[PDB]
RNA sequence: CCAGUGCGGUAACGCGACCGAUCCCGGAGAAGCCGGCGGGAGCCCCGGGGAGAGUUCUCUUUUCUUUGUGAAGGGCAGGGCGCCCUGGAAUGGGUUCGCCCCGAGAGAGGGGCCCGUGCCUUGGAAAGCGUCGCGGUUCCGGCGGCGUCCGGUGAGCUCUCGCUGGCCCUUGAAAAUCCGGGGGAGAGGGUGUAAAUCUCGCGCCGGGCCGUACCCAUAUCCGCAGCAGGUCUCCAAGGUGAACAGCCUCUGGCAUGUUGGAACAAUGUAGGUAAGGGAAGUCGGCAAGCCGGAUCCGUAACUUCGGGAUAAGGAUUGGCUCUAAGGGCUGGCAGCCGACUUAGAACUGGUGCGGACCAGGGGAAUCCGACUGUUUAAUUAAAACAAAGCAUCGCGAAGGCCCGCGGCG
RNA sequence: UUCCAUGUGAACAGCAGUUGAACAUGGGUCAGUCGGUCCUGAGAGAUGGGCGAGCGCCGUUCCGAAGGGACGGGCGAUGGCC
């Protein structure tokens, strides 16, 4: 029963807003999608300073 | 899962009474009692914060039982002092009994022109 | 526990005045011997099935030896 | 208190060697006014001190 | 941005102990926690690890100066008397 | 009635100093052959914070004179001092902040602090966080010295007694306002136990001759003189004037 | 004849030992609280394989349980360095979730050390465990087959390691115990069957005394008692959920808390519901009730500019079928994987949707006290006390205040 | 000693009991490595000393000849291939 409901879940059912108690940011931290999106940015950044993409100063 | 217990009659979250979890050979998480972090040696100079290399960091009276060269490091004042301040100290032990020879040369030959 | 590697160390611990018993674990992939000296148990790990049999051919003929499963 | 010392732990086997009942081959005995054993002790009632 | 008006450093203690007060601590407040530059290497890193005590970050070097600053105006005074008074004694 | 707080204060059972991670004694060095004659010089170790004590303390290493060994002391860190300084001090130690020479030498208007009361006595006066001593004026025989306290009030000074030339570190310490109760807590914790001094008014007339009535009102003078008996001498100990200090 | 208290590396430092005393120097012992992040396990989760059970009226390649390696060595991943060498950086670079680092040497190469609680290995498959089956009719650490496998994830919970910052008119223990160094007093042997000395590898002997059962709490403790009270800790699964909230469940535990049966009257005690009116009751809105989560909006007076503030006032909320955006890895493209979310759209139900639980009533003002804190254990939690702030007063030590029968207390 | 087993049902377990922490017989706690022991902490406490009619009290480094240890060397003896 509960992998069956966690099936919804991914596909994005019981997931309104009625169904929804905690603040956005006692669900999904937006320090934690910061520091997410930044490690996502500043390993792009060196992968393309390392590629030769792009040189220092772009980089920096 | 598998709630586990002490094996020592001390029942509290003292500074001595610190685990580790293991599974043993049947299957089973039991505690291990480990011993403290040992803190490898501080040098004699006062100034540098960084703990002296290739020494081991155990609890001190593990010492008894260590060999002499995994105690110490194979330089004068080694073991006791960083390397940075072992050699600041001998051009610092050089230069002033360099400059204790200018001041006796200058002393002598104002005497002279006395 | 220690484990030795050639087979010359093997033989001189095994020739040692502490060595109470050897025992021979073959298992399959392997074939272990080992000694019960006076402080430790030393392993030999072989996988050569006939050095094995020359091995146990070779163990000095007093010591206890007793093959195990 | 399982951290006895042992002077505790000897008085303690002393009371309760002392806690057994009266023998039956006394009240046979001629000069005899006893019919049971008066000093006896149970662990919830009496606390025995220490 | 800027994210107060007046407050700045004892806008965490609230609406509390008085406007002069919290203003007066502010001033001090700010001293007591900014970095200071050394005078024996140059770097920027004098923070103050006790009532007293400051310290270099990279000198490993403790001045002992004033309690809310790295150094006090009668200080910096009695520094400048004594070298005064010490070249009027020398000649 | 009860014997008041005042009076308990002077037995010693639960109003003794807290001491237990205080540093030491801050005392200058003990007086002998090397700081009468010349000068002995030793080296700044480090600089630590006394509890209890709005003063930093300076831990300063000399060389033992007469065997070998080096001797560790605890200085009034003057405020300027750092680690690495080499402190001079002796009849002949010259003058610059941080060294402690004697008060005969120095001239008139220096600043010196950690000063010596009677000769030998390893410095008693000027010694808070931030406060000197000047020196006025000196009298070469009789060998005696006016000193300016930091009271106000001026000494006569035997003149060989040593002083550490400068100003205390830790000044300006009291200019910061205690915001909260917390932090008077935490300063009085660390000096020794008597902070919430409850006003005399408050108590009941048993344990205080100020106390009792249906208004806070102290009924008797608050002024008291100093041949009043223990127990009494509450509130304004033999006042010369009492009111608001406008004027001098 | 002479030498011989070891050797290697530019260096950090390494090698299995590598003489040395009274004396000196230092380290470990030996440190606070809080925040943030990273590494490691334990547990949880998902996708598969086995083995056994559970369902099977229909469906379910289903559902549940289990699927292991100790201490101590050897190697290696993995973290950390305020370690070393080359060389010299502006067009300033490097870099963190935040910081922060640099001509007192940054990047870039190449090394070194520490911790390596994780993996492999020795122990270790012999043993353990799960299954199937034989023996001893017994009295068995009995004997056999098989198996104990391969992957992925994560702001997950607990523990621990590490880096880094913040707070202090707060700087957060001692000593036993152990080690390194500086010194160079001495000792060793005269070329050998060498010697003094060895903190290296083995080998021999020993470690006395006292405590150890059990309860640990709605029945082993103290409350006179098997008393609804009080009593310091450790471990802590699945679902919903922000959660160690509340509610339901699995391992584990228990029998409803010093009795049972039969009725269902009054008074209760404890839950609820009520038309119409809404404080008309009463000293007083006492008690109850309303509100309540989240998202999207909107938020006045006053003010110490910090607040007030979830001010007030609205709307939305379910189920289902979707769409879009937010990443890695390998060789502006292609391939292959792995997560939770968020926004929007359609359909849809007797307008029900934070469907149980969880969960602030709101405003306009007066008085007092600034606040946080404390207070009469058992009739008074307050406006009282305390507080920071402000102002006084005494005292430069043979002193101020105070204790004590006494004392160079 | 309530722990565990065998038995009982007088008393106790506010009813009852075939049950019990009840009663009566018997057993039961095994250590170099787990603690105590050792160390100092806040503190306590003799000696010197001082006080006190006095049991004693203050005092804890202060009005103390406060060490019984040692490298080496010399002396005299001992046991052992002196
Ligand atoms: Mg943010
Ligand atoms: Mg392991
Ligand atoms: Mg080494
Ligand atoms: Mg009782
Ligand atoms: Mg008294
Ligand atoms: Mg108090
Ligand atoms: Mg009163
Ligand atoms: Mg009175
Ligand atoms: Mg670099
Ligand atoms: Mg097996
Ligand atoms: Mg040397
Ligand atoms: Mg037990
Ligand atoms: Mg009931
Ligand atoms: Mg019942
Ligand atoms: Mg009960
Ligand atoms: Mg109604
Ligand atoms: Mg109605
Ligand atoms: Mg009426
Ligand atoms: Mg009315
Ligand atoms: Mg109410
Ligand atoms: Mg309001
Ligand atoms: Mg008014
Ligand atoms: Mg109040
Ligand atoms: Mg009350
Ligand atoms: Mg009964
Ligand atoms: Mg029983
Ligand atoms: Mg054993
Ligand atoms: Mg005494
Ligand atoms: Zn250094
Ligand atoms: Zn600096």
């Amino acid at each position: 029963r509960c992998r069956k409901n966690t099936l919804a879940r991914r596909k994005g059912r019981h997931m309104g807003i009625g169904k929804r108690k905690g603040t956005a940011n006692a669900r999904m931290p937006e320090k934690v999608t910061w520091m997410r999106r930044m490690r996502i940015l500043r390993r792009l950044l060196r992968r393309y300073r390392e590629s030769k993409k792009i040189d220092r100063h772009m980089y920096h | 899962v598998q709630r586990l217990t002490y094996r020592r009659r001390l029942s509290y979250n003292t500074a001595s009474n610190k685990t580790r979890l293991s599974r043993t050979p049947g299957n089973r998480i039991v505690y291990l009692y480990t011993k403290k972090v040992g803190k490898a040696p501080k040098s004699a100079c006062g100034v540098c914060p960084g703990r002296l290399r290739g020494v081991r960091a155990v609890r001190p009276k593990v010492l008894m039982r260590l060999s002499k060269t995994k105690k110490h490091v194979s330089r004068a004042y080694g073991g006791s002092m960083c390397a940075k301040c072992v050699r600041d100290r001998i051009k610092r032990a050089f230069l002033i009994e360099e400059q204790k020879i200018v001041v006796k040369v200058l002393k002598a030959q104002a005497q002279s022109q006395k | 526990p220690r484990k030795i590697e050639e087979i010359k160390d093997f033989l001189l611990t095994a020739r040692r005045k502490d060595a109470k018993s050897v025992k021979i674990k073959k298992n399959k992939d392997n074939v272990k011997f080992k000694v019960r000296c006076s402080r430790y148990l030393y392993t030999l790990v072989i996988t050569d099935k006939e050095k094995a049999e020359k091995l146990k051919q070779s163990l000095p003929p007093g010591l206890a030896v007793k093959e195990l499963k | 208190s399982s951290h006895k010392t042992f002077r505790i732990k000897r008085f303690l086997a002393k009371k309760q060697k002392q806690n057994r009942p009266i023998p039956q081959w006394i009240w046979m005995k001629t000069g005899n006014k006893i019919r049971y054993n008066s000093k006896r002790r149970h662990w919830r009632r009496t606390k025995l001190g220490l | 941005a800027k994210r107060t008006k007046k407050v700045g450093i004892v806008g965490k203690y609230g609406t509390r102990y008085g406007a002069s007060l919290r203003k007066m601590v502010k001033k001090i407040e700010i001293s007591q926690h900014a970095k200071y530059t050394c005078s024996f290497c140059g770097k920027t890193k004098m923070k103050r690890r006790a009532v007293g005590i400051w310290h270099c970050g990279s000198c490993m070097k403790t001045v002992a100066g004033g309690a809310w600053t790295y150094n006090t105006t009668s200080a910096v005074t009695v520094k400048s008397a004594i070298r005064r008074l010490k070249e009027l004694k020398d000649q | 009635g009860r014997v008041i707080r005042g009076q308990r204060k002077g037995a010693g059972s639960v109003f003794r100093a807290h001491v237990k991670h205080r540093k030491g004694a801050a005392r200058l060095r003990a007086v002998d052959f090397a700081e009468r004659h010349g000068y002995i010089k030793g080296i700044v170790k480090d600089i630590i914070h006394d509890p209890g004590r709005g003063a930093p303390l300076a831990k300063v290493v000399f060389r033992d004179p007469y065997r070998f060994k080096k001797r560790t002391e605890l200085f009034i860190a003057a405020e300027g001092i750092h680690t690495g300084q080499f402190v001079y001090c002796g009849k002949k130690a010259q003058l610059n902040i941080g060294n402690v020479l004697p008060v005969g030498t120095m001239p008139e208007g220096t600043i010196v602090c950690c000063l010596e009361e009677k000769p030998g006595d390893r410095g008693k006066l000027a010694r808070a966080s931030g406060n000197y001593a000047t020196v006025i004026s000196h009298n070469p025989e009789t060998k005696k010295t006016r000193v300016k306290l930091p009271s106000g009030s001026k000494k006569v000074i035997s003149s060989a007694n040593r002083a550490v030339v400068g100003v205390v570190a830790g000044g300006g310490r009291i200019d910061k306002p205690i915001l909260k109760a917390g932090r008077a807590y935490h300063k009085y914790k660390a000096k020794r136990n008597c902070w919430p001094r409850v006003r005399g008014v408050a108590m009941n007339p048993v344990e205080h001759p100020f106390g009792g009535g249906n208004h806070q009102h102290i009924g008797k003078p608050s002024t008291i003189r100093r041949d009043a008996p223990a127990g009494r001498k509450v509130g304004l100990i033999a006042a010369r004037r009492t009111g608001r200090l406008r004027g001098t």
